[PDB]
């Protein structure tokens, strides 16, 4: 017996100037077979905060079903809505509550701050948050990140100016990076779901990706 | 006067046979403010009233919140109100977490009655003093369930348990024909007109003493207060007489 | 036909023929045997002023402190019994610090009044209590919604208020407050009005050794007026 | 318990009288006659016939679910008399105790152990200041492989004993006197003689005629240790054979 | 009740025989308590002590209002039909109170001495109050009218108390009352005690006219409906010529009720 | 014997337990209910005292179900009735959970009677004030009826009546032939009984609730269809001259 | 008296009303006599089962413990069987450890403590019973008597029970030590005869000796032989 | 799995091995009477009805609270014939008899812990 | 309306606390005053009882090397409280390597007193303390507990029967001059205690404490010498 098994996935998050973007491939694969091809991995929490949860698909559901309940409890108690600056600490506490039986997840939080500003957090299986700007991660990580490091925040480039990220550029970059990284990895592909979120709500997006 | 020895506690039967503490609690629940509980085919308005400790202070809360599809009122003791709404909220949250459907009112009210039945039997405990008017629409049309100090809940169509309200009952019974096919505005007008009878003469309903709360088909339970209740409180004719 | 002596005030859970739980009513009545207090809510912060009534000159003035910190932006003025108020303050401090550790943000005054009232509601039947808390608090502070001042009575409620006294001769400190309140006056006049009101109840005179003015501003944290600072305003 | 013990010399179980008598248990003894019944159990030399009385308050009530003769083990009976609401519980308690003993020692219980266990668990209710001594008359019946048939009686106080004949109910005194008079005359008995003696004692105590279907009879015999209840036919035959 | 497990609890008494049966060190505590609880008259002229109220002057009408509702009714309806001056009040130290017991004197024909006393007199101070207010043997021409309000959960009837109609008026009249009654008299099973009963008993035993008026309201907090229910009272010779302005008095009563006296925070 | 009637664990010089008798008397001041068994089924009927027209059908009912083939017709304090119904539901549920098939009626009736007796043995809880009927049906055993008194009685009745109007109901039921009848005329007989014994000076509104289990429903408990109820109502109304 | 009705309160003179009441109760019971002799001890008592409806077997009074300890009650019938069972359990508990039989004194102390434990508490009545126990250890005979509160005494010729003052007065002029069981049994029979309300029969005496063999209980025919002699 | 949300009074007990049972006859010996009572209660509740376990356990509770204070040895004469172990002497009273306790606590602390106030 | 702690009166006035205070106002007196760097904790002995030994019966108990103790009232309850305070002091020192301040330990004692007033099954501790000692920062400190729950940072107060007279005498003479040197404080406290007692020296005990010199009781010879020195009044 072994109370752990892999299920793949990939999470990418770009925190621009006044827009957060969370996108993820959709394929539940364990062992060598494929279970389904829809399996969305981008759940909504509030009107201005989206959670992306990769990793083992037995706790990715439990944490999703617990966070909403605790959010409802907080809203009923304090008569407000949790901002994206508190959900990080609350989820970190929940994750660390079982340090001797760790959750096998890799969560990504994206949303808007008190003012119009991008913000993407990042956790670890034991649970320790850290603010970031373009952090990605998941099963097929270590390939998504370096290209973003090259593009978003210009590194190891000289005699080049700095330009803020425009919304038209973000989707064009994300689609290209997923298309490039889908071929060389096994667990990725199938359908891609984008959850770009702005100060007017949440809008979805689905495109094809290496049809399988 | 043959009752001094048979009312000091709750676990004793009078020679006639009746628990006097239950009657005393049912008399006690009449201390508060009126609360009409009208219902319709699509919406279940819940209009209440608010008192005032003083001109300087602020008013009490009479329309709490339970979940996205259910909202309770209150009348009587304000102590046990929170202690019971906590159980309300916990049961609704557990039903949403274990299963994946909203908890129907017909089971929630039975659970509340079962919980409130315990203290009326064991020694050293006293019955609750609430007058809940649980309202909410889940799957088979909106419902209006009343709760008494004794664990004896009633189904209902429209009633105004609370403070001086017999005239409110008479008015609500006189016009209990049109409440089956009307829009939201007409139903709210009827509710406010019914509540106006409770208020003493030469007194009008201001903006700061009404707590209209509406739950229906495609809108979650929302509480209205302050100037937001003005659009509902516009026509109301001009005076009861 | 006959008159019989029937008592229902003995027993913490006994309903009288017409309601009105007698034990809680007596607990509320017991508040008046204490010290007066006042609190004014103003658009630019709130103010508090609580008397001391020193028993003997040998008692150190700072030994007794009705004003007490709860956090960097919340202050309250106890009254009545002392030890029970100390227990309530300790629980409130523990609760607010625990919430700060958990959710990583600041308190909201309603979110702590609810907690303290929920704790005080446990009267009845386990270190559970057996009598109502014969105390009263005037929570004050500033939050995102602005400056607020909450009143919490021994039984179960936390009704919002703008200016409501709690100590003895509350009628004199209430009618005058109703007559003088303006809802738009400046913070500077609040100190003067509160001192004038407090002068009407004391048998003694106004000296800098028995008044504990302590106000909180929207910008600054808790600020407790000192003897030298209070001497300037006590002159007039 | 937040109600206290009522003050008085006879208002609670744990308070002694000035002279030293438990008045509450005496009230419990007086409480058996409140229901109103009579039960007689006589042991001969190879049989343990038990007779009792049955009263139907009206006509609508069924005549098959009002019996006062329950079964404890495969070969032990009881003629419970008094308040039904307490005998109905003592019977279950005795059944559970018998099952536990059979599980722990692996053979059918002698009557004395069951009687002693019932007496002890009834006595333990007369010390704590939270109990009510439930009023019954635990009369046993059965045969033993070492001493023959035996008849034992228990009381709410907890004092059990061994009787060669017993009368329990509202007419205990005269029935006991009649049995005392009859026993001293002859010593040998038989099944028919014991049944006739019990029926005659009941008839001469109640001083009324017995309808063919008014009295049920449960017996145990050496040849048939299994506890069986006499049907209507046998009772009617014995009743019509009596005094003929 | 039972303080701890197994404790013997004595049955609470009804008649009042639980009272038990001295050395000088205890001899004074009783007198200190009595002097603290003693009643004295302190007519606010100049720290006066005053001899009885009716000894210094006679009168014909001595209407007394007991209870906050009655005081509000008298201070709202009959105050503008002339000008009144204060003659005195009293000080009490009952454990249930301390809110005043001030009398009123009309500058016109002084036969009217309407009183306002909302203070709760204890079960023993009432006799001393009667002794210090009336005396031993007053005249035989006075008429006394008393207005009081009681909780509705006192009237006893076969029907449910809650099912009973809105608050009503009941009266109790002595033998020496030629005038009729404007409302049905109280039924036999119901009795009234305390200060109104003491006043009625004194009036009956000293052979002077008297009349009692009760209100079985369901709410004890002051309001407008209950005080307005006292309207049919103003049609008898007990109080006829003292009413001169109904609508302005109603307006000032509404304004007084608008003050929003401190209610109970136990409920909502 | 006043003086000893303050706790369950206290006898009387005569020998009776006074709290139990007080509970016995306290069930009288209620409505009335009857129940009859035919050759191949049973049937009940309750005079539901309808309050003001603010309520509606499906209000507080007194014809609960305990299993797929049993049901009660409790008539007393409603909170204790609901508690007892929940206890019996739990009992039948546990029995079916591990012993297969369904509980026989006698065992369930005995268990519920013993449970309701368990309270009158201690000085911590008051006795239940309520009558209790547990008629049901079987496939091979037949049709059985039981009544449970508040204290300990669990006798088996052919047909009885519980509540205030009980003596007249018993006397009128005595003159029937309920041993060779069917389930198509005992309903009319029950209706005529409930309308021949019904006070009108203290009762104003009536609503008969009827239910039968038998060979006509092949072992299932449910309320009678509205057509048969209406026909019986008309026949009973026209039978009174 | 308000200070009565509860065993946890001292009367304002120094006493316990409930304890004295229980002592009077156990005094109002059945007479019993115990005689200590240089060779052994004898315990004599009579039963209320006078009518022939009762039985000689089954219920019995002088229940032996182990092999050297035997007791007899003079109080409430249904209120000492539990105590006897506890005494036997304590004897066996001592016997598993310390592989040698219980001496009398330790058993007396333990039973006295367990009996007293229902005095100092609150809400439970004291045991109404008072029992003698006889032992034979180290070539010596032992006799003790227990009180409802619990205070063992090294008694020698106690005649406690109903009308015990007359028995004590009668015994204070007959016993002279240095006697065998033969005369002791006759002395006990005479003491019972002094107050019996009738004549002794074959089925009214339950004498039991504790000589240096064990705790043999005299057979009914043997009791008949002694009664005739 | 709890955080802190006096160490001299209770100390020197690492969290490591209380969530690690010792020799397998640990949970069958530390908690034996409770397990036997639970099994009997379950059996009675299953076969006889819901009344018997409730009645018997509440009888246990009623008889439990009349013993001496915790800092002294309890005779436990009663509750034993009611439990059913009236004569079932075993490895519970001859080994490490609680009367001769090798270590003993303070009276006030033990009684206040028994009350559950701490 | 005074038969249980949990119940109130129609006006308030929790009566069991007041009765406990009355009981406390029956034992031997006690005083205490701080100076520049000195504290005194003198008490008086009600009876001589020459057969009895003064070694065992005493009031000035030690709580730590920097905190001392003097009570008044029933002895056994005071002993229990002192034992618990000692244990708590040691536990706090173990959990934090820092000598315990006066305020913390006096708050713990006050809380322990107040805990026994929340159920009608436990009587309150009827005693009164005079906690006094030197902090870790060198500032002299003094306090006074109370049976109900309260405590005040008094300066030169007193407890016990006949405390009003000694309190008035102390407040009518306490000045900065009298607290300058060391023996001046002893003279002042002896003059204060000489009022209630009949004859000095016979039944008066002192406990001089200095800066980190630990508690040091005074032998009768030094007390007699100090009384003789203070007898030179003119």
């Amino acid at each position: 017996f072994s109370p752990y098994v892999f299920n793949g996935g990939t999470i990418l998050a770009i925190a621009g100037e006044d827009f957060a973007i969370v996108a993820s491939d959709t394929r539940l694969s364990e062992g060598f077979s494929i279970h389904t091809r829809d399996s969305p991995k981008c759940y909504k929490l509030t009107d201005k905060t989206v959670i992306g949860c990769s990793g083992f698909h037995g706790d990715c559901l439990t944490l999703t079903k617990i966070i909403e309940a605790r959010l409802k409890m907080y809203k009923h108690s304090n008569n407000k809505a949790m901002t994206t600056g508190a959900i990080a600490a609350m989820l970190s506490t929940i994750l660390y509550s079982r340090r001797f039986f760790p959750y096998y997840v890799y969560n990504i939080i994206g949303g808007l701050d008190e003012e119009g500003k991008g913000a993407v957090y990042s956790f670890d299986p034991v649970g320790s948050y850290q603010r970031d700007s373009f952090k990605a991660g998941g099963s097929a990580s270590a390939m998504l990140q370096p290209l973003l490091d090259n593009q978003v925040g210009f590194k190891n480039m000289q005699n080049v100016e700095h330009v803020p990220l425009s919304l038209d550029r973000a989707m064009r970059l994300v689609k290209d990076v997923f298309i490039s990284a889908a071929e060389r990895d096994v667990y990725t592909g199938d359908a891609l779901r984008i959850c770009i979120v702005t100060k007017e709500g949440i809008r979805e997006e689905t495109v094809s990706l290496r049809k399988d | 006067m043959f009752r001094n020895q048979y009312d000091n506690d709750v676990t004793v039967w009078s020679p006639q046979g009746r628990i006097h503490q239950i009657e005393y609690a049912m008399e006690a629940v009449k201390q508060g403010s009126a609360t009409v509980g009208l219902k319709s085919k699509t919406h279940a308005v819940l209009v209440a009233l608010k008192r005032a400790q003083s001109e300087l202070a602020a008013h009490q809360k009479k329309i709490l919140h339970v979940d996205n599809h259910i909202g309770i009122s209150i009348a009587g003791l304000t102590a046990d109100a929170r202690l019971l709404c906590n159980f309300m909220r916990q049961e609704c949250l557990d039903s949403r977490f274990v299963f994946d459907r909203p908890l129907p009112v017909s089971r929630l009210v039975s659970l509340i009655g079962s919980k409130t039945q315990i203290p009326t039997q064991r020694y050293g405990r006293r019955p609750y003093g609430v007058g809940l008017l649980i309202a909410g629409y889940d799957d088979m049309g909106p419902h209006i369930f009343q709760t008494c100090p004794s664990a004896n809940y009633f189904d209902c169509r429209a009633m105004s348990i609370g403070a001086r309200s017999q005239s409110a009952r008479t008015y609500l019974e006189r016009h209990m024909s049109e409440f089956m096919e009307c829009n939201l505005n007409e139903l709210v007008k009827h509710g406010l007109r019914a509540l106006r009878e409770t208020l003493p003469a030469e007194q009008d309903l201001t903006t700061k003493n009404v707590s209209i709360g509406i739950v229906g088909k495609d809108l979650e339970f929302t509480i209205y207060d302050d100037d937001d209740v003005s659009p509902f409180l516009e026509g109301l004719e001009e005076r009861p007489q | 036909m006959f008159l019989t002596r029937s008592e229902y005030d003995r027993g913490v859970n006994t309903f009288s023929p017409e309601g009105r739980l007698f034990q809680v009513e007596y607990a509320i009545e017991a508040i008046k045997l204490g010290s007066t207090a006042i609190g004014i809510q103003t658009s630019e912060g709130v103010c508090l002023a609580v008397e001391k009534r020193i028993t003997s000159p040998l008692m150190e003035p700072s030994s007794i402190e009705k004003i007490v910190e709860i956090d960097a932006h919340i202050g309250c003025a106890m009254s009545g019994l002392i030890a029970d108020a100390k227990t309530l303050i300790d629980k409130a401090r523990v609760e607010t610090q625990n919430h700060w550790f958990t959710y990583n943000e600041t308190m909201t005054v309603e979110s702590v009044t609810q907690a303290v009232s929920n704790l005080a509601l446990q009267f009845g039947e386990p270190g559970a209590m057996s009598r109502p808390f014969g105390v009263a608090l005037l929570f004050g502070g500033v939050d995102e919604k602005g400056p607020q001042l909450f009143h919490m009575d021994p039984s179960g409620t936390f009704v919002q208020c703008d200016a409501r006294a709690i100590g003895s001769a509350s009628e004199g400190a209430q009618s005058s407050l109703q007559e003088v309140y303006h809802k738009s006056m400046t913070l500077k006049e609040a100190i003067k009005s509160s001192l004038i009101i407090l002068k009407q109840v004391m048998e003694e005179k106004l000296n800098a050794t028995n008044i504990e003015l302590a106000t909180v501003q929207p910008g600054q944290n808790f600020h407790m007026f000192t003897k030298e600072e209070l001497e300037e305003v006590i002159k007039d | 318990m937040s109600r206290g013990s009522s003050a008085g010399f006879d208002r609670h179980i744990t308070i002694f009288s000035p002279e030293g008598r438990l008045y509450q248990v005496e009230y419990a003894f007086k409480a058996i006659n409140q229901g109103g019944l009579t039960s007689v159990a006589v042991r001969g030399k190879d049989c343990a016939v038990i007779v009792t009385q049955k009263k139907v308050p009206d006509k609508l009530l069924d005549s098959s679910t009002v019996t006062h003769l329950f079964k404890i083990t495969e070969n032990i009976g009881c003629v419970m008399t008094g308040m039904t609401a307490d005998s109905r519980s003592q019977v279950q308690r005795a059944r559970y105790e018998a099952a536990n003993w059979k599980y722990k020692y692996g053979y059918e219980i002698p009557v004395d152990m069951l009687c002693k266990r019932i007496a002890d668990i009834s006595q333990v209710y007369t010390q704590n200041a939270e109990m009510r001594p439930l009023g019954c008359c635990m009369i046993l019946i059965g045969i033993d492989e070492e001493q023959g048939p035996q008849v034992y009686k228990c009381d709410p106080a907890g004092y059990y004993c061994g009787f060669k004949a017993t009368a329990a109910g509202v007419k205990q005194t005269e029935s006991t006197s009649f049995l005392e008079k009859k026993v001293k005359k002859k010593f040998d008995w038989t099944f028919e003689q014991t049944v006739e003696t019990a029926i005659t004692c009941l008839s001469t105590v109640l001083s009324i005629d017995f309808k063919p279907s008014e009295i049920e009879v449960g017996v145990v015999t050496v040849e048939n240790p299994k506890f069986r209840i006499l049907t209507e036919a046998e009772i009617d035959a014995h009743l019509v054979a009596l005094a003929e | 009740a039972a303080t701890f497990f197994g404790e013997v609890v004595k049955a609470p008494c009804r008649a009042g025989t639980e009272d038990e049966e001295e050395t000088p060190e205890d001899r004074e505590v009783r007198l200190q308590l009595a002097r603290k609880r003693e009643v004295r008259l302190l007519r606010r002229q100049t720290k006066t002590s005053l001899v009885s109220l009716l000894e210094k002057y006679p009168c014909s009408k001595f209407i007394i209002a007991i209870g906050n509702n009655a005081v509000a009714f008298l201070s709202s309806f009959v105050m503008n039909s002339g000008v009144w001056e204060e003659v005195g009040c009293a000080k009490l130290w009952n454990e249930w109170c301390r809110a005043f017991c001030v009398f009123y004197h009309l500058k016109s024909n002084p036969s009217v001495f309407l009183c306002q006393c909302s203070c709760y007199v204890a079960e023993d101070q009432q006799y001393q109050w009667l002794e210090k207010v009336f005396g031993s043997c007053p005249r035989k021409n006075m008429q006394i009218t008393i207005l009081t309000c009681r909780h509705v959960t006192d009237y006893k009837t076969s029907e449910s108390t809650g099912s009973l109609p809105s608050p009503f008026l009941r009266a109790l009249k002595t033998q020496n009352f030629k005038d009729s009654a404007c409302c049905p008299l109280l039924e036999q099973p119901n009795i009234v005690h305390d200060l109104p009963a003491a006043v009625l008993s004194y009036c009956q035993v000293w052979k002077i006219p008297a009349i009692l008026y009760l209100c079985y309201t369901d709410v004890m907090k002051l309001d407008l409906i209950t005080v307005e229910a006292f309207k049919p009272i103003l049609s008898t010779r007990s109080l006829k010529g003292l009413v001169k302005n109904i609508p302005q008095s109603t307006e000032i009563l509404k304004k007084l009720m608008t003050t929003n006296e401190i209610q109970s925070n136990i409920y909502t | 014997g006043t003086g000893y009637d303050l706790s369950a664990s206290t006898f009387s010089p005569d020998g009776r337990v006074f709290q139990v008798e007080y509970a016995m008397k306290a069930v009288e001041n209620s409505s009335t209910a009857i129940g009859i068994r035919c050759k191949d089924g049973v049937v009940f009927g309750v005079e539901k005292l309808v309050l003001s027209k603010l309520y509606e059908e499906g209000s507080n009912k007194r014809l609960f179900n305990v299993d797929r083939h049993v049901g009660m017709a409790v008539a007393g304090l409603l909170a204790d009735a609901r508690s007892l119904a929940d206890i019996a539901r739990e009992e039948a549920s546990n029995f079916r959970s591990n012993f297969g098939y369904n509980i026989p009626l006698k065992h369930l009736a005995d268990r519920v009677a013993m449970y309701v007796h368990a309270y009158t043995l201690y000085s911590a809880v008051r006795p239940f004030g309520c009558s209790f009927m547990l008629g049901s049906y079987s496939v091979n055993d037949g049709a059985q009826l039981y009544m449970i008194d508040p204290s300990g009685v669990s006798y088996g009745y052919w047909g009885c009546a519980i509540g205030k109007a009980r003596q007249a109901a018993k006397t009128e039921i005595e003159k029937l032939q309920m041993k060779e009848m069917t389930c198509r005329d005992i309903v009319k007989e029950v209706a005529k009984i409930i309308y021949i014994v019904h006070d009108e000076v203290k009762d104003k509104a009536f609503e008969l609730e009827l239910s039968w289990v038998g060979e006509l429903t092949n072992g299932r408990h449910e309320i009678v269809p509205k057509d048969i109820r209406e026909e019986a109502e008309k026949y009973a109304k026209e039978s009174l001259k | 008296r308000g200070y009565s009705f509860s065993l946890t309160t001292f009367s304002p003179s120094g006493k316990l009303v409930q304890i004295e009441y229980a002592l009077a109760a156990v005094a109002g019971g059945a007479p019993s006599v115990g005689i200590k002799a240089a060779n052994g001890v004898v315990l004599a008592t009579e039963k209320k089962q006078k009518s022939i409806l009762y039985d000689e077997r089954s219920v019995h009074k002088v229940e032996p413990i182990t092999k050297h300890i035997g007791l007899v009650y003079s109080g409430m019938g249904p209120d000492y069987r539990v105590l006897v069972h506890r005494a036997r359990k304590l004897a066996q508990q001592y016997y598993l450890v310390y592989q040698e039989p219980i001496p009398t004194a330790q058993l007396v102390q333990r039973v006295a403590s367990v009996m007293q434990e229902y005095t100092q508490s609150g809400g439970v009545r004291p045991f109404g019973v008072s029992l003698l126990i006889c032992g034979w250890n180290e070539g010596r005979p032992y006799l003790f008597q227990s009180d409802p509160s619990g205070a063992y005494f090294a008694w020698k010729a106690t005649a406690m029970g109903k009308n015990y003052v007359n028995g004590k007065t009668f015994l204070e002029k007959r016993y002279n030590e240095d006697l065998e069981l033969e005369d002791a049994i006759h002395t006990a029979i005479l003491t019972l005869k002094e107050s019996f309300e009738g004549q002794m029969t074959e089925d009214n005496i339950e004498v039991g000796i504790c000589n240096e063999a064990g705790f043999r209980r005299l057979t009914p025919t043997e009791v008949k032989d002694y009664l005739a002699a | 799995s709890p955080v802190t949300e006096d160490l001299l009074r209770k100390g020197f007990s690492c969290v490591k091995n209380e969530l690690l049972p010792s020799h397998p006859l640990e949970l069958s010996e530390k908690n034996f009477q409770l397990n036997q009572d639970k099994m009997n209660f379950s059996t009675l509740r299953n076969i006889q009805g819901l009344f018997a376990p409730l009645k018997l356990q509440m009888e246990f509770k009623a008889v439990q609270q009349v013993q001496r204070l915790p800092f002294l040895s309890s005779s436990n004469l009663s509750l034993d014939v009611l439990r059913g172990n009236d004569e079932t002497i075993g490895f519970e009273d001859i080994l490490n008899d609680p009367s001769q306790s090798e270590v003993m606590g303070e009276p006030h602390l033990m009684v206040e812990y028994k009350l559950g106030l701490l | 309306y005074d038969r249980a702690i949990t119940v109130f009166s129609p006006d308030g006035h929790l009566f069991q606390v007041e009765y406990a205070q009355e009981a406390v106002k029956k034992g031997s007196t006690a005083v205490g005053v701080r100076g520049r760097d000195i504290v005194v904790l003198g008490v008086e002995k009600k009876s001589v009882a020459k057969l009895q030994d003064e070694r065992t019966v005493r009031k000035i108990c030690a709580l730590d090397d920097n905190v001392c103790m003097a009570f008044a009232g029933l002895t056994a309850d005071a002993r229990i409280v002192i034992n618990r305070a000692r244990v708590e002091c040691q536990s706090h020192r173990l959990t934090v390597e820092d000598p315990v301040t006066v305020e913390y330990i006096t708050r713990y004692i006050a809380s322990l007193k107040q805990r026994y007033t929340q159920s009608n099954g436990r009587r309150p501790f009827g005693i009164s303390a005079l906690i006094v000692g030197f902090d870790f920062d060198g500032t002299p400190r003094l306090y006074q507990t109370d049976p109900s729950g309260t405590y005040h940072a008094w300066k030169a107060n007193a407890i016990g029967r006949g405390a009003k007279s000694v309190r008035e005498f102390l407040e009518k003479n306490y000045t900065d001059e009298a607290i300058e040197t060391d023996d001046l404080t002893i003279k002042l406290v002896i003059k204060a205690l000489l009022e209630v007692v009949q004859s000095g020296g016979k039944n008066i005990e002192l406990a001089v404490m200095r800066r980190d010199q630990s508690l040091k009781i005074l032998n009768p010879e030094e007390i007699e010498k100090y009384v003789a020195e203070i007898e030179k009044e003119k």
